[PDB]
């Protein structure tokens, strides 16, 4: 397979070539070591056993070479496994930061996790365990066919022609067995879909006093469908039985032809016995490959995963308040246009808001100016410099974000906030601390900023984690600052910290906000109301609110909802 | 194991018969390697053509018999598997309708999807694939070894030399790296978690980088260095193990052991033919036992996983809207209280809220009203009757709860409101919908009240929650249980959800999980839980005047 070659490091080409050469040499010092049985057993069973010693001598003198070249192939295989594991792991870990975020559909993320995590021992033992036995057992039948075609030409031609028959039987057996497994999985999953339908809808049924009728209905359905599980045995019947029967049929056919030639006088009895022995040896590698199938299947799966992650799309590449521009930018994810007709030119150093229904494509805007995803259409620029054409290391110091999910890398509060600018002095850290208001949690936290605030370290609530994110984003010297919306009403101090971020920011830098609740829609300069990725409104805060537009209705609904108390109107 | 044995009770006999038949088939497929030996014997003896015809027809009869049985047994085993898996699926169906409701609420354990769908299929491969393949892989090499020993024990005993070397080297390797093998799966899980954090925390690494970007690379390099330091010092061991198993080394050893014997006249030469036929692959067959036993073990894992589900306790039943709670204490697992010795009482038509940021079993306390689990101590009574003694026909028409993550049944939306009362008329369903403020979206949906719904549907979370509120309205349950998280679950639908909740709560007794402190001012009795127990109780105004924990929390907000 091409990908298994492409995974090779470029430095070990003189190692792969040596591996291939010594593998063919190993094949041709046991294939000849097998055909050399014929002079050996043609003397062993004959009237002159003493002739066996010479051919035994030149059998051991090739088995020793087989040992030496096998050792030199296997040590080289260990080296190549280690240096393909390291090479592909580093290539993946370099690729993934540059992978566009549109790739992380969560089956893709699951496969990437599997490739990164589960492939350690396997790749170290790829050539040693899978490929070397595969090649050494695949070439051996053809090698014996050629070596028994040069010697005793009427029979080697039959052996080489029957290699096709036996490999066809093996391939058909494997194909039918794989299809049988697929069919069994399909039928089993189809029968029990009703049980999952029950389990998901268990609460709504049980509270409705309908659990027993639904249980009876599902039981009746299962009983009705049960009887139709037998008719599709036509493909498991020729499973491993097909390969075993084909192998033994070929065995008996060759043995019968040998006995027929013996009776017809074209061969001697010892020659006809040694031919049978070699024609048994000619079959053994096929059984070895058939035994080796599941390892090949699992390695094909893992190589498919590594190929999929390796070929994932990757972004191209190459201190005042910048100007941010969208030149009629559009973007699509899945099977929908997550961004439709998006264009603007932000005046530098301003505060801007974004609002709309959740799932409408609001955070994807921040992903676009953040450089997380290249634009499908249009241009995204910073002071006219297209982000795709921006230099790689320079792009990472151009923008800052406060995400809807306040990700924390399992450090302390100081350690988490220090992400973005580790070189900042302690007074700057204290100033950002005061601005983000996380110091209020230090009055609650046991060990102050040194407390670990990972997922297992502290059960930090979403507003508080977002506040830590505001601190982190405020610290760094990004020319552009961005904020998202996950401000639950449980923490009003989080809203106060957001307000201070809009208003009390010391540094000069363009500010953009994405907002749902009142505190985050108040002090901006303009709003880009998003709906299904389409910017349906574009205007000032007062302009849109006083005009009675969609933003006005949204603000009215949010304010009315926030004012409610339970127990009366 | 006890769980796996208990689950596979009725299949004790069919599995034994399948094992016997697989042993028979495997012995049949190693028969022609005996008939070729007899063919060589006849050729050396110069037998007439008819005897060789007899042998060559026997070797076709046997390979026809061993291909007819191996499709006329694994055709019987398939329908036996069907007849058992049906009685297991139809048993898990009955067990789903008797487990406690909170078991379905995920405790972080295996999902409802995997725990049946994957495990029934793995049990299928245990019955029809793993056990037959395993008995075949266990009976083939032992039959081969017995045949080679009875043929010529002196040459067969020499075959232990590669086996002894392989086992000795494996024992030397495993002991020499005990710490590494102990560490290996834990390192695998640790780097799996690290990859999960790296992938899930991708945008921070992409936009900030610094420590976050380099942490993954450093940990990955540590893992790769661990693997390299573990495997690289054993190349000379492992390659030497690989050599001694190969067919070529067995062939050379057999020939060097037999040719001196044959030439010296110490054994009849045709006794060496079975070893050349079979013994040359003796090494590569013992290496296949582990795969079959691994398949059996993987199947038994799923067997145990299904068995544990069938062994969990059932929701037992014993024996004006008032609710009474007395000294209740609940623990999810023993030794870990989450509610302890709390006490409460609710008048008919009243409202009660549970507040606190620490949790303190607030959601657990609310769920225990509808007996998602049984209280380890204390009791809960509705209208004077202990909740333990109310079957589902009465309990959940007395107590109609709506918590977070409402689950929608498949069918018409008109039906989907009327699970609690399928006899409800169209006008009744419409009035319930307009009470829940869900009539608008249903009218917007293309087929109106005829429209179907289910797992695949366009309705959002808030719309589905309002649908469930309409269902609860049609249920007409005097006592209720509620979670305030459904209020701010969807800010866009928060107005309509608020109106629906207010309509539902107005005429009916309600107990609420409260998170936002500003949303409870008129509730007749506010409650606060901390340290998994009651600390203060009182109304909003009285608690504010008291200056207790509620006042501090509200001042914080
Ligand atoms: N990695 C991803 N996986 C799945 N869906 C995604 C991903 N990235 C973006 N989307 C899609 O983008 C939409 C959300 O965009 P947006 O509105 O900007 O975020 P939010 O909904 O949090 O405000 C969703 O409809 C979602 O399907
Ligand atoms: N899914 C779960 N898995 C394990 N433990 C849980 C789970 N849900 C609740 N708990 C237990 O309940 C506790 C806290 O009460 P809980 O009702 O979770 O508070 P909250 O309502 O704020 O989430 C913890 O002590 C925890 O052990």
């Amino acid at each position: 397979i091409r990908t298994l070659l492409r995974l090779v490091p470029a430095e070990k080409r003189g190692a792969v070539a040596g591996y291939a050469v010594l593998t063919l040499l190993s094949v041709l010092l046991r294939a000849v070591g097998a055909v050399l049985l014929i002079p050996l057993l043609a003397a062993l069973f004959s009237d002159t056993p003493s002739d066996a010693w010479l051919w035994l001598g030149w059998l051991t003198a090739v088995t020793l070479a087989g040992w030496v070249t096998d050792t030199n192939t296997a040590r080289l295989g260990f080296d190549l496994g280690f240096a393909v594991l390291s090479r592909t792991q580093h290539d993946m870990a370099d690729r993934l930061p540059n992978v566009a975020m549109s790739w992380f559909t969560p089956d893709n993320t699951a496969t990437a996790r599997q490739a990164i995590a589960a492939t350690g021992p396997e790749l170290a033992g790829l050539v040693v365990n899978l490929l070397t036995p595969l090649i050494g057992a695949a070439l051996l039948p053809a090698a014996i066919g050629v070596a028994l075609l040069f010697v005793s030409v009427p029979l080697g031609l039959a052996a080489l022609a029957g290699v096709a028959v036996l490999f066809g039987a093996l391939a058909l057996s494997g194909r039918l067995s794989r299809a049988a497994d697929k069919v069994a999985g399909e039928t089993n999953s189809a029968f029990t879909e009703r049980i999952i339908e029950f389990a998901r809808t268990q609460q709504a049924l049980r509270a409705a006093r309908r659990v027993e009728p639904a249980r009876s209905q599902v039981g009746s359905a299962l009983a009705a469908q049960h009887g139709a599980g037998l008719r599709l045995l036509t493909m498991q019947i020729p499973g491993q039985v097909l390969f075993s029967l084909a192998g033994q049929v070929a065995l008996i056919g060759f043995a019968g032809m040998a006995v027929w030639l013996t009776v017809r006088g074209q061969l001697g009895v010892p020659e006809a016995i040694a031919l049978i022995v070699v024609l048994v040896r000619y079959l053994e590698p096929f059984a070895a490959i058939a035994d080796l199938a599941p390892a090949l299947e699992t390695t094909r799966a893992t190589l498919n995963r590594i190929q999929a992650v390796l070929d994932a799309p990757t972004l191209p590449a190459g201190g005042a308040a910048p100007s941010i521009e969208f030149d009629d930018v559009r973007f699509s994810y899945g099977d929908e246009v997550v961004l439709d007709g998006v264009s603007f030119t932000l005046r530098p150093g301003n505060t801007t808001a974004i609002v709309g229904p959740s799932g409408s494509g609001k955070t994807t805007i921040l992903s676009l100016i953040a450089g997380l995803q290249q634009p499908a259409s249009g241009r995204v620029l910073l002071d006219g410099v297209d982000v795709t054409t921006l230099d790689p290391e320079a792009r990472r110091a151009a923008v800052s974000v406060v995400f809807q999910h306040p990700y924390l890398f399992d450090g302390t509060l100081r350690d988490n906030v220090l992400v973005g600018d580790p070189e900042a002095d302690p007074d700057d850290v204290t100033a950002a601390m005061r601005l983000a208001r996380v110091d209020e949690l230090l009055d609650r936290l046991p060990d102050g900023d040194a407390t670990v605030v990972g997922e297992g370290g502290t059960a930090l609530s979403g507003g508080e984690r977002q506040r830590v994110s505001i601190a982190r984003a405020l610290l760094k010297p990004a020319p552009v600052l961005l904020v998202d919306e996950a401000t639950s009403a449980l923490d009003n101090a989080n809203e106060a910290a957001v307000v201070d971020a809009l208003t009390a920011d010391p540094r000069p830098r363009t500010r953009v906000i994405v907002a749902h609740r009142l505190a985050s829609i108040r002090h901006a300069d303009r709003v880009l109301f998003v709906e299904a990725g389409r910017v349906v409104e574009d205007g000032a805060i007062d302009e849109l609110l006083a005009a009675g537009g969609r933003f006005a209705q949204f603000w009215a609904q949010q304010q009315a909802a926030s004012e409610w108390a339970i127990g009366s109107t | 194991a006890e769980a796996g044995s208990r689950l596979l009770a009725p299949l004790k006999k069919p599995l034994i018969v399948s094992g016997v038949l697989q042993a028979l088939i495997t012995l049949i497929e190693l028969a022609p390697f005996v008939l070729l030996v007899e063919l060589a014997r006849l050729l050396l003896g110069g037998a007439e053509a008819e005897r060789l015809w007899t042998l060559g027809l026997t070797a076709v009869s046997l390979i026809g018999l061993g291909a007819v049985l191996a499709a006329a047994m694994t055709l019987w085993l398939h329908r036996v598997d069907a007849r058992f898996a049906h009685e297991l699926r139809g048993r898990l169906l009955t067990k789903l309708s008797r487990l406690p409701l909170g078991w379905f609420t995920r405790r972080g354990s295996a999902s409802t999807k995997q725990l049946v769908q994957d495990d029934t299929l793995a049990l299928h491969y245990l019955i029809t694939h793993a056990i037959p393949d395993a008995v075949a892989a266990v009976v083939a090499p032992v039959a081969v070894l017995v045949y080679l020993f009875v043929a010529d024990w002196r040459v067969a005993l020499v075959l232990f030399i590669p086996v002894l070397v392989y086992l000795v080297l494996m024992s030397v390797m495993t002991i020499q790296s005990g710490s590494k093998i102990a560490q290996a799966p834990r390192w695998a899980e640790r780097m799996g978690g690290e990859a999960g954090a790296f992938l899930e925390g991708q945008p921070v690494i992409r936009i900030f980088g610094g420590a976050a970007a380099s942490r993954f690379r450093r940990r990955l390099d540590d893992y790769i260095d661990f693997l390299v330091s573990w495997q690289r010092p054993f190349v000379g061991k492992k390659t030497l193990m690989d050599l001694v198993t190969r067919p070529a080394t067995f062939l050379w050893i057999i020939l060097v052991a037999g040719v001196p014997l044959v030439v010296t006249g110490r054994m009849d030469p045709v006794n060496l033919l079975p070893f050349l036929l079979l013994g040359t692959t003796f090494g590569a067959r013992l290496l296949g036992i582990g795969y079959g036993l691994s398949g059996i073990q993987t199947g038994m894992l799923a067997a145990r996983r299904i068995q544990t589900v069938l062994d969990e306790p059932e929701l037992v039943v014993r024996d004006p809207g008032t609710v009474e709670l007395d000294r209740v204490s609940f623990e999810y697992r023993p030794g870990v209280p989450v509610i302890r010795d709390v006490t409460l009482t609710l008048r008919p038509g009243t409202v009660t809220a549970l507040v606190g940021p620490s949790g303190s079993g607030k959601s657990t306390l609310a769920a225990l009203v509808a007996r998602f689990h049984d209280v380890t101590q204390g009791a809960i009574r509705v209208d004077g009757r202990d909740i333990r003694t109310l079957t589902a026909d009465e309990l959940y028409r007395r107590v109609g709860f709506v918590l977070q993550d409402a689950q929608l049944v498949h069918g018409s939306v008109a039906e989907n409101i009327a699970l609690a009362e399928p006899d409800a008329g169209l006008e009744r369903i419409r009035t319930a919908a307009r009470d829940a403020q869900i009539h608008d979206r249903i009218t917007r949906m293309p087929d109106g009240y005829d429209s179907v719904l289910g797992a695949g549907s366009a309705l959002s979370g808030g719309e589905r929650q309002r649908v469930t509120i309409a269902r609860a309205i049609l249920a007409d349950t005097p006592v209720l249980v509620l979670d305030e998280a459904t209020a701010f679950a969807d800010p866009e639908s928060e107005y309509l959800v608020q109106q629906a909740i207010n309509r539902l709560t107005r005429d009916r007794t309600v107990l609420v999980i409260a998170h936002r402190l500003h949303t409870i001012t008129h509730a007749d009795q506010i409650v606060v839980l901390d340290d998994g127990r009651i600390v203060e109780v009182g109304t909003h105004d009285e608690l504010l005047a008291a200056g207790g924990r509620y006042r501090g929390l509200w001042d914080s907000g």
